[PDB]
């Protein structure tokens, strides 16, 4: 959604000072888009993020990008531009990942000094993991509890962030002057204590009949704006059968579920009324 | 009996069945592998409630010293025990356990228990030592656990036994025997480490097919405490590549498709050449990383 790209722009403008066009995840390379917008992995386009500009070679330059500025307030007002795809720049990537107040209970280990690896190997369990602080009030509570438990001289293996990191950077914190050591990592090979936790209100789009595996077919039409077909009424099945003529005998209806179990929600936020 | 070279042991996050593998008279005969057991294999042993392998052996239960037992059973034209094969070692150990004693084994060194050698005159191909901080003298005995206890054999055991029967391919390697304790940031220092020694010196990369057998034959020379082999495959550009800016051509993966996202792992070389990757959760496997391991980096 647009909230995700605004958060990405905030992250790219807060930690970075200079202004330069690295790249933006906007692509109009393939000619088969028919004016629409595509993607690459489980991202149905639903917001207006790409404008239209007339160019002599508009059908050649097919990589869109916006500009990040040195100002802390960039609410959509970015310089739009379009370039080619024959460049060569080293990797910069992303991958799909698919009682204390304001937080759960925090297990503090004492009289047992272990390093970061031993901590993440021992304290973590089926329900336990390295407790990371995501709020400033929780961090203040952690600081008070550390000052009241051990003192200001000891150091604790803490994961610092603003969002809960998933398990699917050896950071530490001290009780005294934690403002300077928020993001300064040191060699974590030291023994120290730690903490541990169309149709009516429905439109359809068609694409090339190129075949591919279902693990990869979940991102074929999801590139465009939409999700896999989910049958909700018999009229939808009639429409599917009416558009079948120009298609082959097989079709990816697009729902995944483990064997010897039940089907749930059709993977698209849709309840089951009938099958 | 799982030797940590063919099995990946870490925080575990299609059935599995194990088997015993032989490697045609290998110094590590009897390894335990694991695969899917829907296939067909062999079974020979089933448990319910002197000549050997083209060799001859003779055991005496007399309590005598090493020189004395040698001169004793040498009158019958016999030579003391010299283990060179895994089956011979296993037979000697099972005979010692059946005799319920630690019997004599024959060898001698030359310069302060530094160059050990059998009395037959054959190149060293087998090593089953017990510990590192036990080499007080220049003799060895067989214990109950089936290892080689380094002791003095100028004593009286309850018996004895005696038997009868570098530049290479446009690159230069090196071996470092020092003591190190750096256990952090092990992915941006090896390049500058080998580059300070001499210009045009990069980490060991495999661009041929005979270098593996060469380094394998070169390995079993000072393997008293060395049993694992290290590689230069680390976390590089969100992938399993080398340290330098060059793609990989010779795949060194075991099976399937590894997806290790950690900053480091253990790329190990087996006894016969089985590509092995071990994800580590504790850093207590670095002995074995820089002190008595292969830190060879090519020059070309």
């Amino acid at each position: 959604h647009v909230d995700e790209i605004k958060e990405f722009l905030h992250f790219l403008t807060d930690q970075f000072s200079g202004q330069h066009w690295l790249w933006i995840g906007l692509n109009k390379r393939s000619p088969d888009l028919q004016g629409s917008w595509q993607w690459s992995d489980r991202t149905p386009v639903s917001t207006i993020i790409m404008p239209n500009e007339f160019q002599q070679d508009y059908d050649i330059r097919d990589c869109a990008a916006v500009k990040v500025f040195h100002r802390p307030w960039r609410r959509g007002w970015h310089f739009y531009d379009d370039r080619e795809f024959i460049y060569l720049r080293p990797f910069a990537c992303d991958t799909k990942l698919e009682l204390i107040i304001e937080g759960s209970e925090y297990w503090f280990v004492a009289d047992l000094h272990l390093n970061y690896e031993e901590a993440v190997l021992y304290c973590a369990s089926n329900h336990s993991f390295l407790a990371t602080i995501t709020s400033f009030v929780g961090l203040k509570a952690i600081k008070n509890k550390i000052a009241n438990i051990s003192g200001d001289g000891q150091k604790w293996w803490i994961r610092i962030s603003e969002w809960p990191i998933d398990d699917h950077e050896c950071l530490y914190m001290s009780a005294k002057t934690w403002l300077i050591d928020l993001g300064k990592p040191t060699d974590c090979s030291t023994k120290l204590p730690f903490i541990c936790e169309p149709f009516q209100n429905k439109c359809f789009l068609k694409i090339k009949p190129v075949s591919l595996t279902f693990s990869q077919a979940s991102d074929t039409c999801h590139s465009y704006g939409g999700t896999l077909p989910s049958v909700l009424s018999q009229i939808e099945q009639d429409f599917i059968t009416s558009l079948l003529p120009d298609m082959e005998a097989t079709l990816w209806i697009g729902l995944r579920w483990t064997a010897y179990e039940k089907i749930n929600k059709w993977t698209d936020n849709r309840e089951l009324t009938y099958s | 009996n799982f030797h940590p070279l063919l099995v990946s042991g870490r925080l575990r996050i299609r059935y599995h069945c194990a088997l015993i593998l032989n490697l045609q008279k290998s110094p590590f005969t009897g390894t335990w592998n694991f695969t899917s057991c829907s296939e067909r294999h062999f079974v020979s042993l089933c448990q319910k409630y002197v000549k050997y392998l083209n060799n001859l052996y003779k055991i005496i239960p007399k309590t005598l010293t090493w020189h004395s037992a040698k001169r004793e059973c040498l009158k019958s034209n016999m030579q003391l025990v010299s283990i060179t094969d895994p089956y011979q070692q296993a037979f000697l150990s099972v005979q010692a356990l059946l005799h319920n004693s630690s019997l004599w084994i024959g060898l001698f060194s030359q310069d302060d228990e530094l160059n050990f050698g059998w009395s037959d005159g054959k190149r060293l191909h087998f090593s089953r030592w017990a510990e590192t901080n036990g080499q007080l003298e220049d003799c060895v005995v067989l214990d109950t656990d089936g290892f080689w206890k380094t002791v003095d054999c100028n004593d009286n055991q309850p018996g004895a036994i005696c038997y009868y029967s570098i530049p290479f391919q446009n690159c230069c390697y090196n071996f470092i025997i020092t003591k190190n304790r750096h256990m952090a940031t092990t992915q941006d220092e090896v390049h500058t480490k080998c580059q300070k020694l001499n210009p045009k010196s990069h980490i060991l990369s495999i661009r041929d097919e005979k270098e593996n057998n060469f380094v394998l034959e070169q390995l079993l020379y000072f393997n008293y405490m060395a049993s694992w082999v290290m590689l230069g495959i680390t976390y590089r550009n969100k992938s399993l590549m080398w340290f330098d800016k060059t793609p990989l051509s010779y795949t060194h993966w075991r099976a399937g498709r590894p997806t290790i996202k950690n900053e480091k792992f253990l790329a190990g070389l087996s006894t016969d050449g089985f590509w092995d990757i071990q994800t580590f959760k504790v850093i207590e496997e670095a002995v074995y990383f820089h002190q008595h391991s292969i830190l060879a980096c090519k020059i070309e």
